[PDB]
RNA sequence: GAUGUCGGCUCAUCACAUCCUGGGGCUGAAGUAGGUCCCAAGGGUAUGGCUGUUCGCCAUUUAAAGUGGUACGCGAGCUGGGUUUAGAACGUCGUGAGACAGUUCGGUCCCUAUCUGCCGUGGGCGCUGGAGAACUGAGGGGGGCUGCUCCUAGUACGAGA
RNA sequence: GUGAAGAGGGAAACAACCCAGACCGCCAGCUAAGGUCCCAAAGUCAUGGUUAAGUGGGAAACGAUGUGGGAAGGCCCAGACAGCCAGGAUGUUGGCUUAGAAGCAGCCAUCAUUUAAAGAAAGCGUAAUAGCUCACUGGUCGAGUCGGCCUGCGCGGAAGAU
């Protein structure tokens, strides 16, 4: 359900997923979740992972969301001829490049964070990895 | 022979007078029933004061066959009119108390002694 | 042990002591004579060639006449080969009787069935005859469809349609023998055997249990 | 590999001969012959047996250890012998030994007859007890497995044939 | 026994073995941990 | 097997079929119309009353019973098949209470009775059922109504003909040994049995009766703090209530007070059990080797103040077991009201 | 530039994501009977009322009355039952002619097989002198279904059922 | 850029893919892509490795003591790990609640004694006593063992109809 309340424009182009990621350095926590491959991250996956992490950590520690969809996706309804204008928006996704940090954890031990990220990787449609905070 | 959709009489005093053979039991793709067999019948007309009514469906046992019965010595037992004995659905027990008409000896072979015992003929 | 070769003259029922009728087939068997004996050294397999009946001298030509004279056997109606049982041995020229079937109690009969000529699809493969009414036109005993659409694009081998029936070897297995006569040379086998009256029949011991 | 690093020593009264890749450990408890893999070499030496691989083979010591274990089994089989223990639990379970023939009755509709190998002997000191004597562990193990497969016990009542040292699972099941 | 793509040691007494080129798990404690399709 | 009540089962009614939005196109008719078959009716869960069954051990594991999903409506006006009915075997005498606003839907009366617990979901109508002048190309789909997810509690009433009540010191469990062969736990410690068990005394093929042993209670079990008085509920259906008094108990050493203490909780459970014609017999007679056995048994009879016919039986082996069974089944014959 | 469409009859073939039969594993598998999963396509896999119906509901059997492909198999094999050219009527729209993925009645289904394909039967030649017979078998083809009862045994199991 | 409007060679066949733009003839040689086991012309060429799956010669999330290489870490002959032989209580059935809570149905503190070691304590079982383990320690054995990362090549995941 993570979706901007107001948008300047209703529709967006298809776009591309070239280049490298920007948010690769951890700046809010100690243990971070980083993507390994390109893909599309729907909002539903985001709140599913957030709920899974809340269930795994027994509601202790702090949770940071480093990604927001900010991009709509249009799907044509069934049995509709091509054209006749662009379709309406159904769900919003976030485009990320490899190396983008997804989630960052604090107040958790190493093994708990590792098992939580292992559980999260299943809901993630792309390969993830475990990283830790490094000075500067 | 006896097959489905066959007009059949009664050999017992249960209360029915004419019964309709519409299904023959014994196995898949069962075509005909011999002299001793289990068949499914429907009542077409019966005495209003009899033990059975109109439209009831129950199991019956053949007693006489128009075509005949093949004896081991090349003998055929023809009959004039085909009848059956009314039996309960859950248990193979005769409903009528008496049997009117000839009965073949083959019914004894397949362990049907109730009809044989109370039969005033063969 | 080997079987015999005989001719069918008819079939008749047999009355038992309890009154049960047993329809059996009457086959006359002539005293067969061994014409050749085969071995591993020469032909690579063991078998014996026998003949039955008699044939007219004028009809018998020089090749088979010399073949018979080599074995010291007179003319015969035909020649047949029987395989041995890995230990049974036969000599050339000895006669074969019929009482040896007093213990097999189960025989196999092979012969040429009655020729029905060119038979239709309904008679050959026991097909289902189409409706003769309800608008049907010129299609009653026709086979009908013989394949699918252009995707296979051909008719598969072994498809069932009209052909020539009979006049071929037919084997009937597990036939019970009732009585055998030595002085009259008759064999009584329960059941029906293929072929017509007077046709040559080959009787062999049952191979199954 | 590391298991083969300890040479095995045959006891007295046992003769060992080598005819290539065939080994014989015949002696007091019978004669047996086993073929090798054509890859591990045994060297004639003092009263001990050593094992070594051939250069150019990936397995080498991995199968040399297997060969060492097999020779260790066969030497004690031909010097001390191999004993297998089997017992019957449950009513209607009868067993006996007559010569080289054993009969089993496990509630079947017909007696069960099993044929023992030449170098395997069986005895029945107790009516519900069968002891197997042999010179090779593999043969007696196969015989015991064949006997067990007929009436493998269930975890409800434990009825069937079983080994002495084995343990079965007991389940408290109640339904239907 | 269960056949599934993912095979893991459910308990401490689950031994991973390779039989006939496939991954199998044998549990000496109790046979509910038997898996295939490794 | 053993008689255990309070069985819980959860059942879901079959979900209705799902319609499909399809249009018919033929060789010469590009505009055929909406051609989508309706879904199939969801499966309906059923139950049967079984005279033979007398226990709920088959529902102790809280098995989930699933009714098959109604076949989804296929194209070209193909209606999906309705789901097959699911039937659960239920004994006679059970009442069912739901979880949350629970109520008794029905009580078992006779074998073969059918009761509806959850009705299957309705089928999903296709596009063929909503065409009109206003809309000629229906693209909407109607999902089938979901099935009824309900929790069922199965409670079973004891069907035994003879009920047993006595202190754990009495050989109530070993009394089954002399009268039948059921093999419950028998030992020299109090509260040997934790659940009531069943048993049948078939002395003759024509006539037999069912006797059940019930775990004993303690002096304080009336108020609670032990097993409670909940096992007294498995009564009021047995024709006779057999009672055993343990003569000269090793740990009791007070036959006068423990004989009358049985009636204390008996008179205060719910209605004193309507004062059913209970009997009074003794046990452990083989312990007393000679004439000394019966005068003290007669002496304790006057303490109760009942003065009716009494039996001297030893549960170890025989000694009045054979003829007491005849007297028990005799009382069964004259009274056919259960 | 054309009968060619759906369903039904006859004829079947192939795949297993297996309905039964067959071999098992686990089980919240006492037994019979059940749930799940694996291998296995050799065989078999219903009769009637309603509707044209494929699909379905109902009644009664069986081990089941499997899922799909083959121009949603097969109309130069059959049927014309649905829709449907020309007629007419009902309800709606349009002043109207007329129309209606709204409903009812009736309403032409051709072809003598050229080739490949298949089923059977023949002529020539060859197999190295010719001819008459009898056989081995490289290969190919046909079938591979099971219900019930009894003995085991009312035995094991099971408190009894 | 190609075809349209370009022939030929290769991709098994395959306008649009790669090389290559055919004036004609020659029984001459040298090359591009692609190949040199044969069909079908050319290395069964040389050097050093990987692969056991026919991967080559179609496929993903995930799983796995498959295997090779690399940088590292803990324990290591003041004897490294796994096996084997033994020990593994003392107040103390800890208190309460409890028919039965003696460690392993419920809560609590969880400190404290002689030891190379013993926790009112994790698992099996007994209603509970029993009876088996575990943590831990001793001795023999004797040289690598344990678990984290990257990378190449491998396996399962992988079932359709002539
Ligand atoms: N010699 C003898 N000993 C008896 C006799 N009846 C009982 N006992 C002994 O007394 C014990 C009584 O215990 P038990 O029968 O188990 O009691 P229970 O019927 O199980 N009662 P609960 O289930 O309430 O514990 C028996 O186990 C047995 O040792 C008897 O007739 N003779
Ligand atoms: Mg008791
Ligand atoms: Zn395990």
């Amino acid at each position: 359900m993570l979706q901007p309340k107001r948008t300047k424009f209703r529709k967006m182009h298809k776009g591309r997923n070239r280049g490298l990621a920007q948010g690769t350095d951890v700046s809010f926590g100690s243990f971070g979740l980083k993507a390994v491959g390109r893909g599309r991250l729907t909002a539903r996956q985001i709140e599913a992972a957030r709920r899974a992490m809340t269930r795994a950590v027994k509601r202790q520690g702090k949770i940071w969301i480093r990604v927001f969809p900010d991009k709509p996706i249009t799907e044509k309804p069934l049995a509709v001829r091509m054209g006749k204008g662009k379709g309406n928006v159904e769900y919003w996704v976030a485009l990320i490049q490899p190396g983008k940090v997804l989630y960052e954890m604090d107040g958790v031990p190493e093994e708990l964070a590792r098992e939580a990220f292992k559980l999260a990787a299943a809901k993630l449609p792309i390969k993830t990895t475990f990283v830790t905070k490094t000075v500067m | 022979m006896i097959q489905e959709q066959t007009m059949l009489n009664v050999a017992d005093n249960s209360g029915a007078r004419r019964v309709m053979c519409i299904k023959v039991l014994g196995g898949s793709h069962r075509r005909y029933a011999g002299v001793g067999d289990i068949i499914k019948i429907t009542i077409k007309e019966a005495i209003p004061r009899g033990k059975v009514k109109k439209g009831d469906v129950l199991k019956a046992v053949v007693v006489r066959t128009k075509k005949g019965v093949r004896r081991p010595d090349g003998s055929v037992i023809r009959f004039d009119g085909n009848a059956c004995v009314l039996l309960n659905n859950n248990s193979e027990q005769p409903i009528g108390t008496r049997i009117f008409g000839p009965v073949t000896r083959e019914l004894r072979s397949e362990k049907f002694m109730k009809i044989i015992s109370l039969a005033p003929e063969v | 042990m080997i079987g015999l070769v005989g001719k069918k003259v008819g079939m008749t029922r047999i009355f038992t002591e309890d009154g049960v009728s047993i329809p059996v087939t009457v086959i006359e068997v002539e005293a067969n004579r061994v014409t050749q004996v085969k071995d591993l050294a020469n032909d690579g397999y063991r078998a014996i060639q026998v003949t039955t009946g008699a044939k007219k001298a004028n009809r018998v030509t020089k090749p088979e006449a010399g073949h018979f004279a080599k074995a010291g056997v007179e003319a015969g109606r035909g020649l047949w080969e029987f395989r041995l049982a890995e230990g049974e041995e036969f000599t050339v020229g000895q006669s074969i009787s019929v009482e040896l079937f007093a213990d097999v109690k189960k025989v196999d009969v092979t012969g040429t069935s009655k020729g029905k000529g060119f038979a239709g699809t309904v008679k050959r493969w026991n097909f289902r005859t189409q409706d003769a009414t309800h608008g049907n036109s010129l299609s009653h005993r026709v086979p009908g469809s013989i394949g699918q659409n252009q995707t296979p694009g051909k008719v598969f081998k072994g498809k069932k349609m009209a052909g020539q029936m009979g006049n071929e070897r037919v084997t009937v297995q597990s036939l019970d023998v009732v009585r055998v006569d030595a002085e009259r040379n008759l064999l009584l086998v329960k059941g029906a055997v293929p072929g017509a009256t007077g046709s040559d029949l080959i009787v062999k011991p049952a191979v199954k249990a | 590999s590391r298991v083969a690093k300890a040479p095995v020593v045959v006891p007295a009264g046992v003769d060992v001969k080598i005819n290539g890749q065939v080994i014989t450990i015949k002696g007091k408890n019978g004669e047996l012959t086993r073929t090798l893999n054509d890859a591990v070499e045994v060297k004639h030496a003092d009263n001990t047996l050593t094992f070594g691989p051939r250069d150019g083979y990936a397995d080498g010591w991995a199968q040399a250890g297997t060969a060492r274990a097999l020779l260790n089994s066969m030497v004690i089989g031909v010097t001390e012998g191999f004993t297998k223990k089997l017992q019957l639990v449950g009513v209607g379970y009868r067993a006996a030994v007559k010569g080289n023939v054993i009969n089993l009755s496990l509630g079947f509709s017909h007696p069960v007859d099993h044929q023992l190998p030449a170098g395997i002997t069986a005895e029945c000191p107790t009516q519900t007890e069968i002891v197997l004597k042999g010179a090779d562990k593999q043969v007696i193990g196969q015989v015991a497995a064949d006997l067990r497969a007929y009436r493998r016990p269930e975890p409800y009542k434990g009825k069937g044939v079983r080994y002495a040292d084995e343990v079965v699972r007991t389940k408290e099941a109640k339904k239907k | 026994m269960k056949v599934r793509a993912s095979v893991k040691k459910l308990c401490r007494n689950c031994k991973i073995v390779k039989r006939d080129g496939v991954i199998r798990v044998i549990c000496s404690a109790e046979p509910k941990h038997k898996q295939r399709q490794g | 097997m053993k008689f255990v009540d309070e069985a819980s089962i959860l059942v879901v009614a079959g979900d209705g079929g799902n319609g499909c939005v399809s249009f018919r196109r033929e060789k010469y008719i590009p505009k055929g119309g909406p051609d989508g078959g309706d879904g199939g009716d969801g499966g309906d869960v059923w139950m049967e009353a079984d005279e033979n069954l007398n226990t709920l051990i088959d529902y102790r594991f809280e098995k989930s019973f699933r009714a098959e999903r109604g076949q989804n409506g296929a194209s070209r006006d193909c209606t999906g098949k309705r789901g097959k009915d699911v039937t659960i075997k239920v004994p006679v005498g059970t009442r069912v209470i739901d979880q949350g606003t629970g109520e008794t839907m029905g009580d078992m009366t006779k074998h073969g009775q059918r009761l509806l617990v959850a009705k299957g979901g309705w089928h999903g109508l296709g596009n063929t059922r909503f065409k009109s002048s206003v809309n000629r190309t229906p693209r909407q789909k109607t999902n089938g109504t979901p099935g009824d997810k309900r929790e069922l509690l199965l409670e079973l009433m004891l069907l035994a003909d003879v009920g047993m009540l006595g202190m754990p010191n009495a050989g109530k469990s070993t009394f089954i040994r002399a009268v039948s062969a059921a093999k419950p736990k028998v030992a020299d410690y109090p509260f040997t049995t934790l659940v009531p068990s069943l048993g049948v005394v078939r002395m003759d093929n024509e006539k037999s009766f069912v006797v059940a042993d019930i775990p004993g209670l303690i002096e304080g079990a009336a108020e609670g703090a032990g097993l409670g008085i909940r096992f007294l509920k498995h009564l009021e259906r047995c024709r006779v209530l057999l009672h055993l008094i343990d003569i000269d108990p090793i740990d009791g050493t007070d036959p006068v007070e423990n004989a009358r203490i049985i009636i204390s909780e008996l008179e205060k459970y719910s209605q004193d059990l309507a004062t059913k014609p209970r009997w009074l017999v003794f046990n452990k007679i083989d312990l007393l080797d000679k004439v000394e056995a019966e005068e003290k048994a007669k002496a304790i009879a006057e303490a109760l103040g009942w003065e009716d016919k009494y039996y001297l039986i030893s549960a170890a082996s025989g000694l009045g077991v054979k003829d007491l069974c005849w007297d028990v089944m005799t009382f069964i014959i004259e009274n056919p009201v259960v």
